[PDB]
RNA sequence: GGGAGACUUGAGUGCAGAAGAGGAGAGUGGAAUUCCAUGUGUAGCGGUGAAAUGCGUAGAUAUAUGGAGGAACACCAGUGGCGAAGGCGGCUCUCUGGUCUGUAACUGACGCUGAGGCUCGAAAGCGUGGGGAGCAAACAGGAUUAGAUACCCUGGUAGUCCACGCCGUAAACGAUGAGUGCUAAGUGUUGGAGGGUUUCCGCCCUUCAGUGCUGCAGCAAACGCAUUAAGCACUCCGCCUGGGGA
């Protein structure tokens, strides 16, 4: 759940956070660990080349199995446990032959849960299937765009896609952001949602919060100088000033699609939203 | 106990050892749960009042079924059948 | 629930003479006993006879009407309530109709009529007028 | 003359769709109760086993 | 359960038959009260059945009222068997 | 009134039965509306007291096929049922309260009322997050009119639905607190019970508890109430003391 914390200050004033009760143990496996190092929104030129983006606390990654291709045998979830790198947690899982393995938690996940991937397995929660096999209607998540690549769609803390019917060889889904659009019928997906909803209602609180993070500070362009971005200028406080509000590089900010008009997932996209 | 019966439509097209696996398979399904499927019949094959999933014609088969009300055998029938596409339609209900 | 039987007694009678009933029946208790032989012996009520049943008991009163079915018994009055006692001292004894009704009391000597009460000069509790 | 109580059935199967058929009007509608001479109680009855009768299929909805 | 009452009933007894008696029928709703309380905390919202649940608390404190003016020792002895306040 | 006993009528339990839109949770069925897609098809459709706005030649309405999704549950349906009140109407299942009728096995007054407290409490409203077909404050346009910030018409946001949490008010009414007992009949109808018949169905008689209507005595200023009292009585509680100001 989420916890709020008494005005004790000002900064700790407003506060919430999660009082991580899913959360069954604080000690990440080291087999899964890898080194990660903070870009800061850096490229290999060296430019910030992504803005607001550095700092903040260090992290390990965690190599988790979004391509769920182990159908020989089920995997029994050990435990859940909080991941620095997402907004969701993962779930620890042993393979009946030894194999250690991180996947995303699904809303719902229990220890000692028997998940099975494949074909063959029945619809349960945190198992994982072809698109093909799962029955119209059915919440999702950590879906694969191609097959053999990996979950890339529904990952995000709460979030879930629904099957909507089959047509040739993809199969209709309408992701979390609403859109309608056909998927390959051999790619995968786990049944259910991601858990871990209630991280959209954390009140962040502080600044110094946002900064472990790893967001440093958004600096408005109407106060900037007109070398620095189209709204900079002017004196004392300023209107927009121009024909629609842009980017720090002229773009329209308010409204303007970006999507490549010429995508050729255009023929695969069924209704838009967002 | 409680007792359930159980009449549900198996699309007409079906196979006849096809329906025999599904009949079996279902009949497991309470068995397992914890149900006790006192009596299966395949009752009749009939036209529909109306259609149903593009159906006017079916195959009404009972289950009359007697389970402890806390077991979830009806409950996990109730699921499976719905996921399943052969059953078009299914009624339980208490019978005293 | 019922919180007074003698006020229920009383009002028994009071509808049982307005509809002229030619009898009436109550649950037998020792103070309603009392109530009924005085209005007996006073010749309000024609008649009283008690029978023995397997709860407590019954008491059965016939009424009397005079000729030309005249009510003998004008009204009842119930005095002393549970919600409010009616304690009368031997000069306070009071008088129904200037005599012609009377007063049932109950005393250390019994349950007694006002005439009587103040003959032996006692108080009691005022239980009721009749007249 | 309350037909049920006549044939003597206190259970009233949802799927007797023959008896059902003489309780219900033209265009599957349901007769009253008061029109069939029926009582209170076979009513209710009728009327759970017709209900049940057409979410099944066995009776028509409309027409 | 009607099963469950009759055994409750038989334990707490106070001689052969005793079905009714402030013994046997503060078990007996102490039994029900820690059911329905447990429906109710998966049910917050049924407050109807939840109603029913206050009346079956008031009357078993009526009872147990009239069990210690008249016996302490019985009252003492049940509140020990049945764990009460 | 106090103490020690006794009793079973009140009260409750047991046992055998009855009905029910009582509550909660998760599902699910059909009609309809709207919208979406595509046929057919051409000049209007829609609406009013009359009109106009509006939609339709970018092909509308209509029309057939489906698809989508939201909401409400036609027929049954009934001064019918249930709930303490608010209120509860598609069907299924899970959980669950209460009520009534028998029997008389049990306890043996354990009961009534109940300030203060606590709980529930239509609609509207508020917070967070969902959903959103229809309807619809606000609002837009067309009419009416002296004016029309309305009634009328075409659209239409919040809201109306869901989860959670607030809010605690209504002509929240039977404008009639609760408990108990007593006091003509008649006739409907709800759920049981018994008997006398009846082959069964059923019909006659008795009775329990609701629900109506009619109607004695009595009450009432009158209107009317009348075993579902506003009659006859007792217990407890809430409340009233000319109108306005308020
Ligand atoms: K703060
Ligand atoms: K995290
Ligand atoms: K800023
Ligand atoms: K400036
Ligand atoms: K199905
Ligand atoms: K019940
Ligand atoms: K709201
Ligand atoms: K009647
Ligand atoms: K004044
Ligand atoms: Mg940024
Ligand atoms: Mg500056
Ligand atoms: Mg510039
Ligand atoms: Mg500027
Ligand atoms: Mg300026
Ligand atoms: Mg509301
Ligand atoms: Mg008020
Ligand atoms: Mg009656």
């Amino acid at each position: 759940a989420i916890k709020k914390y008494k005005p004790t200050t000002n900064g700790r004033r407003n506060m919430t956070s999660s009082d991580f009760a899913e959360i069954t143990t604080s000690t990440p496996e080291k087999s899964l660990l890898q080194p990660l190092k903070n870009n800061a929104g850096r490229n290999n030129n060296g430019r910030i080349t992504v803005r607001h983006q550095g700092g903040g606390h260090k992290r390990q990654y965690r190599v988790i199995d979004f391509k769920r291709n182990k159908d020989n045998v089920a995997a029994v979830v050990k435990t859940i446990e909080y991941d620095p790198n997402r907004s969701a947690n993962i779930a620890l899982v042993h393979y009946e032959d030894g194999v250690k393995a991180y996947i995303l938690a699904p809303k719902g996940l229990e220890v000692g849960m028997r998940l099975v991937s494949g074909p063959e397995a029945d619809i349960k929660v945190g198992n994982a299937l072809p698109l093909e096999n799962i029955p119209v209607g059915t919440v999702i998540h950590n879906i694969e765009m191609k097959p053999g690549k990996g979950g890339q769609l529904i990952r995000s803390a709460g979030t879930s896609a629904q099957v909507l019917g089959k047509e040739g060889k993809y199969v209709l889904i309408r992701l979390n952001s609403g859109e309608v659009r056909m998927i390959l019928a051999t790619c995968r997906a786990t049944i259910g949602s991601v858990g871990n909803e209630q991280h959209e209602l954390i009140n962040i609180g502080k600044a110094g919060r946002s900064r472990w993070m790893r967001k440093r500070p958004t600096v408005r362009g109407s106060v900037m100088n007109p070398n620095d971005h189209p709204h900079g200028g002017g004196e004392g406080k300023t209107p927009i000033g121009r024909k629609a509000p842009v980017s720090p590089w002229g773009q329209p900010a308010i409204g303007y699609k970006t999507r490549n008009k010429k995508a050729k997932s255009d023929k695969l996209i069924v209704r838009r939203r967002t | 106990d409680t007792k359930y019966e159980i009449m549900y439509i198996i699309r007409p097209n079906i196979d006849e050892e096809a329906k025999t696996a599904l009949v079996e398979r279902f009949d497991t399904i309470l068995k397992d749960n914890g149900a006790e499927v006192i009596e299966s019949k395949d009752w009749e094959k009939r036209r529909l009042a109306y259609e149903m999933n593009g159906f006017r014609e079916g195959i009404y088969h009972i289950v009359n079924v007697t389970s402890p009300s806390t077991a979830g055998a009806i409950n996990e029938f109730d699921r499976l059948a719905k996921i399943n596409d052969d059953i078009i339609r299914h009624m339980i209900v208490k019978v005293e | 629930v019922m919180t007074d039987p003698i006020a229920d007694f009383l009002t028994r009678i009071r509808n049982a003479n307005m509809v002229k009933h030619e009898t009436l029946e109550v649950p037998a208790s020792k103070i309603k006993r009392d109530i009924a032989e005085i209005l007996k012996r006073e010749g309000f009520i024609r008649d009283v006879e008690y029978i023995e049943d397997d709860k407590q008991g019954v008491i059965r009163v016939f009424l009397k009407y005079g000729k030309n079915e005249e009510r003998v018994i004008t009204n009842l009055k119930r005095i002393s309530k549970p919600g409010l006692r009616a304690y009368v001292k031997a000069d306070e004894v009071p008088k129904v109709l200037n005599g012609l009704g009377i007063a049932i009391i109950s005393t250390s000597e019994g349950v007694i009529t006002d005439k009587e009460a103040r003959a032996k000069n006692i108080g009691g509790e005022v239980i009721a007028y009749v007249w | 003359v309350d037909y049920i109580a006549a044939n003597h059935i206190e259970y009233i199967d949802y799927k007797d769709t023959e008896l059902l058929k003489r309780f219900i009007s033209e265009r599957g509608k349901i007769l009253p109760r008061r029109v069939t001479g029926t009582g209170a109680k076979n009513q209710r009855k009728l009327t759970i086993a017709i209900k049940r009768a057409r979410i099944m299929g066995l009776l028509p909805f409309v027409s | 359960s009607q099963e469950r009452k009759n055994e409750i009933i038989k334990e707490y007894a106070r001689h052969e038959g005793d079905t009714g008696s402030p013994e046997v029928q503060i078990a007996v709703l102490t039994e029900d009260i820690n059911q329905l309380n447990e429906h109710a905390r998966t049910h917050k919202k049924d407050h109807h059945s939840y109603r029913g649940l206050m009346k079956k608390i008031g009357h078993r404190r009526n009872l147990l009222a009239y069990l210690r003016k008249t016996d302490i020792q019985r009252y003492r002895e049940l509140i020990q068997r049945l764990g009460l306040r």
